[PDB]
């Protein structure tokens, strides 16, 4: 029985949101694990299952409720309940298969999606690229009623990977990256919705790398630079993990800690 | 379980092409690209593509190559115009996925040398 993370859009605030986001970082890192100053998540192989996952219950205005599930290891959503029925992507590996039977395990109704939680698949079922998707409290609103209704038969597949890609940025990619937090919390403290831009986009797409070379490091000099690109869509490169430190508030497990 | 393979002297000015294509584990197969490295210089992003049609390019190739992506056989075309002997490098194709994150896996082509001139 997971821990449970509450959030609701209903008069939503940059301080609730700030707190939410805070809570969710804390409960998916022990802390045990820092290196140059970026926590990072647990590893999976050895992680018994019973602290694999975290919820994370969201709310509306309209009363509308849907959980999500976290992986501690990815702090991705690997699945949703609404009501009585759950659904969960397309997990990569065998073992994932497994691990994913022991969310939501009182409803009825289980499904597999016969796609992954991954963006290029994402943006093809939604007919739009992320840059094309507006981020912030009004769309976040949205994206909760949508998937709620999907379990009603009221949500098309398009409206819901749309949906999909706003949760999944407006709350896992905001605990992956302090700079995407803050990029969510100028929205609502402004009340707006924008999609993101090249500096959002690409760091999503390059948190992996990031993690390896930045923990396959020389004291924090990367072995090889990451490609990222500035507000304008301007490319540019990172070497060195001091300069990232405000940017990236977690990591995956890449290699062991060098002692 | 993900494998790459590269097929395509050329002269100055001339045009080339160059393929990538992708088997196995690549349900959640995300973006494909070119990498370069002249000897002793360093790896440069030149171009990719994401299955979803989001397209980037190097500063230094942008009007010259074309990255093309057939989802259909998940394979990746570079179609190069107006070489310069500044583009004499081993080329380096790379895909990234994972279902829980872009770049889960990152893996790299065995590479392809181009000389102009
Ligand atoms: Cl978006």
């Amino acid at each position: 029985q997971y821990p449970i993370i509450n959030f609701t859009t209903a008069g939503a605030t940059v301080q609730s949101y700030t707190n939410f986001i805070r809570a969710v970082r804390g409960r998916l890192t022990t802390g045990a694990d820092v290196r140059h100053e970026i926590p990072v998540l647990p590893n999976r192989v050895g992680l018994p299952i019973n602290q694999r996952f975290i919820l994370v219950e969201l709310s509306n205005h309209a009363e509308l409720s849907v959980t999500l599930a976290l992986d501690v290891t990815n702090a991705y959503v690997v699945g949703y309940r609404a009501g009585n029925s759950a659904y969960f992507f397309h997990p990569d590996n065998q073992e994932d298969a497994e691990a994913i039977t022991h969310l939501f395990t009182d409803n009825q109704n289980r499904y597999t999606f016969a796609f992954g939680g991954n963006y290029d698949r994402l943006e093809q079922l939604a007919g739009n690229l992320r840059e094309n998707i507006e981020l912030g409290n009004g769309p976040l609103e949205e994206a909760i009623s949508a998937l709620y209704y999907y379990s009603t038969g009221g949500t098309q597949l398009p409206t819901l990977a749309r949906s999909f890609i706003i949760c999944i940025q407006m709350i896992s990619e905001a605990a992956r990256f302090q700079y995407i937090e803050g990029e969510m919390r100028t929205r609502i403290r402004y009340n707006r919705r924008s999609a993101p831009d090249p500096s959002v986009i690409t760091l999503e797409n390059s948190w992996g790398r990031l993690s390896t070379a930045i923990q396959e490091s020389n004291q924090g000099a990367f072995a090889s630079p990451i490609q990222l690109q500035r507000r304008n869509g301007s490319k540019f490169s990172v070497y060195d993990v001091s300069i990232l430190i405000p940017i990236i508030a977690l990591m995956v497990y890449r290699c062991a800690p060098p002692p | 379980q993900v494998q790459l393979v590269e097929t395509g002297l050329v002269q100055a000015g001339g045009s080339l092409r160059l393929s990538c294509a992708a088997s196995g584990s690549i349900s959640s197969l995300n973006a494909m690209g070119w990498y370069r490295q002249a000897p002793g210089k360093e790896r440069e992003l030149v171009a990719d593509i994401s299955a979803s049609g989001r397209t980037n390019y190097a500063d230094s190739v942008k009007g010259r190559f074309t990255i093309s992506r057939d989802n259909a056989k998940n394979t990746v075309s570079l179609q190069m115009n107006s070489l310069k002997p500044e583009d004499t490098a081993v080329y380096y194709c790379n895909a990234v996925g994972g279902t829980y994150y872009y770049d889960e896996y990152d893996y790299w082509g065995q590479g392809t040398q181009v000389t102009v001139s």
